């Protein structure tokens, strides 16, 4: 019995262990968060097919690392879930042809917020999986360790829902003037979701969003969001009723507003912050 | 925040 990777490396007879990186693509799905998926990515084969029966688990102590070892979630072993970290060992899986088939084995993440989420860059370790090994032959009891590396730079969803994108940057047209903003949400299931903004204010409605450019700022200006003609002031949460699987647009838009004295040439920015709340 | 957005915008004499 032996294992390897999909970019060759391998773990021998007797057991050791290997890294293994991979290119992460995290989705919601519905009471679970797919992290990712590694029967893609490990393969085992038993050696003697014809005279010896190769018996599989995933062993207890295998768990997320990195960022993510916080976390709990669950692990889809052959197609069944299981509490991950593991706990408990779980049922064996059997080995029985020559032929590399894949280890079956996909981690999720139980969902904690609405729309959150965690960065996770790439090279760092997100995962530790213990495979054990025996068979009904002798006593054979063998640990191949996969340490599991993220390959690309991703944001793992923590919630319920996920969104278009994470940073959008808009332009609005030289002063006066207005531009949409393109963010849209879904939820795995059916949710009450709504949000609110964050942000530095300039008026008692905190209402309007201070001009932070440092380069030659304007002044007099700061940038207010609308939702279709309704002001959408910060720390007040915006209900979106509810959100499923199609992708719902929040409907904002972005709007110079005057904070008092004469608007002077310069440029215009302000950062906004956007969280996702149930209701 | 769960998203951040990022408003750039000018004011040009005239
Ligand atoms: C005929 O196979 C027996 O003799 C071989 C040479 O000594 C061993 O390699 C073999 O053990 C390895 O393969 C089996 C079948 O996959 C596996 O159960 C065992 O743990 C080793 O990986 C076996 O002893």
């Amino acid at each position: 019995f032996a294992c390897k990777t999909a970019n060759g490396t391998a773990i021998p007879i007797g057991g050791g262990s290997a890294n293994v990186y991979v290119n992460l693509a995290p989705a919601v799905n519905v009471g679970q968060n797919l992290v990712v998926d590694l029967s893609t990515q490990i393969f085992c084969h038993n050696d003697y097919p014809e005279t010896i029966t190769d018996y599989v688990t995933l062993q207890r102590g295998s768990a997320y690392g990195g960022v993510l070892s916080s976390f709990s979630g669950t692990v889809k072993y052959n197609g069944s879930s299981y509490p991950f970290p593991t706990t408990s060992e779980t049922p064996r899986v059997v080995y029985n042809s020559r032929t590399d088939k894949p280890w079956p084995v996909a981690l999720y993440l139980t969902p904690v917020s609405s729309a959150g989420g965690v960065a996770i860059k790439a090279g760092s370790l997100i995962a530790v999986l213990i495979l054990r090994q025996t068979n009904n032959y002798n006593s054979d009891d063998f640990q191949f360790v996969w340490n599991i590396y993220a390959n690309n730079d991703v944001v793992v969803p923590t919630g319920g829902c996920d969104v278009s994108a994470r940073d959008v940057t808009v332009t609005l047209p030289d002063y006066p003037g207005s531009v949409p903003i393109p963010l849209t949400v879904y939820c795995a299931k059916s949710q009450n979701l709504g949000y609110y903004l964050s942000g530095t204010t300039a008026d008692a409605g905190n209402s309007i969003f201070t001009n932070t450019a440092s380069f030659s700022p304007a002044q007099g200006v700061g940038v207010q969001l609308t939702r279709n003609g309704t002001i959408i002031p910060a720390n007040n949460t915006v209900s979106l009723g509810a959100v499923g699987t199609s992708a719902v647009s929040l409907g904002l838009t972005a709007n110079y507003a005057r904070t008092g004295g004469q608007v002077t040439a310069g440029n215009v920015q302000s950062i906004i912050g956007v969280t996702f709340v149930y209701q | 925040a769960d998203v951040t957005i990022t408003v750039n915008g000018k004011v040009v004499a005239k």
